[PDB]
């Protein structure tokens, strides 16, 4: 109702489909300046986000912001694989804590990484993983899509698409869960592309659990019409993985190759380590 | 897999934009089966809801 | 300074057992300090000039004390905008023309900060008779190459010099512990 | 990168400045068109804002 008396007000009275979609804007609009200023920084080069080419060990995390307006919005997600104990790191959720807090999310990764691969006693290697600029607020109680891909690509030296931004939950199966906010992030993500000019290849990596929850905006559905935008729905990491590294996981130069590779070449570089300080 | 625009297209199509429309009031807790059936029970019940 | 474990700490760190990879941990210990206390560093925010720093105590590579260098890095190494870039670039020209200026000094900030850089009519005065330099680097890498005067890959690069630095620092660390072993 | 004085050069170059200017007053919320369009809706509808 306070929609439709904000449509009559634009609308002088008359409810006309332009009045409400008009209304709609500019309801949108009024709480839009923290995106404004976003997009202009984006712009300017204040915060580089990649939206086009490969790179490895970063991905585009869509986060919701603090701010009391839900804005979905990209962040640079970074992981960076060391040779050492099995210790994850979450550096964004042990910034000022620190002592093992037991986050919960930091445990699912690391029950992941642990039991899918297997070819030595504890992990190999120790991963790092971080936000470039701060406004994400991550989540504590469910591990990202995102961090899970990044922490990959940074063990198996794999570059994965900038293009694509990556979201969604995931439990120690591996299996992508529902987040929510999803068309906030996604238009959000559609809102950075369009700043920096659509390339017809930038997409979104979302939870299949969200095609439910997939109420687009009309011009985020009018670039997908266009195939100037893409929206890929996954079930697990394996495939979210797939769609971004641009390869199978099994199979001659699949992903699990690449990954158990960088894994066996960290577990050499501990041994040789080893048998160094011991002669 | 990438999903296609009719696996997204969520809005009902739009036939007119001027056509003034009259329909009648609806029941009230229309959609609130639920709470308008407990409401009933409550009200010839007497009971504290 | 229990627990915490601080945000720059971690970057640090992880750019540096990510980055320089030989032997299945970092074989040194880096000690950052700031001379006087009027710092009021940021525990939430890595500084390009601490890894540069550190790089340079690593590699033994000798920094040029011309440039001073502000900017915020992450793990992976890209130099990331700061706030209050201007006051920055005007208190190091101001230290600068205090000592006296010799056409070399200069500043490298972020080129992420470009968008910020409105500076005062001194600053780009200087800038303009040549007095006075202004970097922007887009990676830690370039910062480095800046400060050393060497190219981080090809022959006696700064690439090279940082890892023999830290396979000293190796061997000195595995010749002590084959003597407590023995 | 060295940047040059022209990449740095930020100042509005001034080609005058013994004529005193006068100019009309602007519209009020001038640069703020989200406040001045929010305000116009909350007092064309009576709504608080």
């Amino acid at each position: 109702r306070a929609l439709a008396e904000e449509a009559a007000v634009l609308g002088g009275g008359l409810l006309t489909a332009e009045s409400v979609e008009q209304a709609i804007a500019a309801r949108e609009h009024r709480s839009f300046l923290s995106e404004e200023e976003f997009l202009r920084a984006v712009q300017e080069g204040v915060i580089r986000l990649r939206t086009t080419g490969r790179a490895v060990g970063e991905v585009n995390s869509l986060v919701v912001v603090e701010a009391a307006p839900y804005w979905g919005r990209p962040a640079r997600l970074t992981a960076r694989a060391a040779p050492g104990r099995d210790h994850l790191i979450s550096i964004d959720r042990e910034a000022g804590l620190g002592g093992q807090i037991f986050h919960k999310a930091v445990l699912t990764l690391a029950g992941y990484l642990r039991s899918r691969y297997i070819e030595h006693g504890s992990l190999p290697v120790t991963i790092s993983l971080a936000f470039e600029q701060n406004y994400v607020s991550i989540e504590g109680d469910a591990a990202g899509l995102a961090e899970l891909v990044a922490a990959l690509s940074a063990i198996g030296n794999l570059p994965l698409r900038q293009d694509l931004a990556v979201t969604g939950a995931v439990d120690q199966t591996g299996k992508v869960l529902a987040v929510g906010a999803i068309n906030a992030k996604v238009e959000g993500f559609f809102r950075v592309c369009k700043a920096l000019g659509l390339s017809g290849t930038q997409g979104v990596i979302l939870p299949e659990a969200n095609l439910a929850n997939l109420t687009l905006r009309a011009e985020v559905l009018e670039a997908v019409r266009a195939g100037q935008f893409h929206i890929y729905a996954v079930e697990t990491a394996e495939q979210a993985l797939e769609i971004l590294a641009g390869a199978r996981m099994e199979g001659f130069r699949g992903l699990q190759e690449k990954i158990r590779a960088g894994l066996e070449a960290f577990a050499r570089l501990e041994e040789g380590h080893d048998k160094e300080d011991r002669e | 897999m990438r999903l296609s625009y009719e696996a997204l297209e969520w809005r009902t199509p739009i036939e007119n934009s001027t056509e003034p429309v009259s329909l009648p009031p609806p029941p009230p807790f229309f959609g609130q089966e639920r709470a308008r059936e407990a409401l009933e029970l409550a009200i010839r019940g007497g009971f504290h809801a």
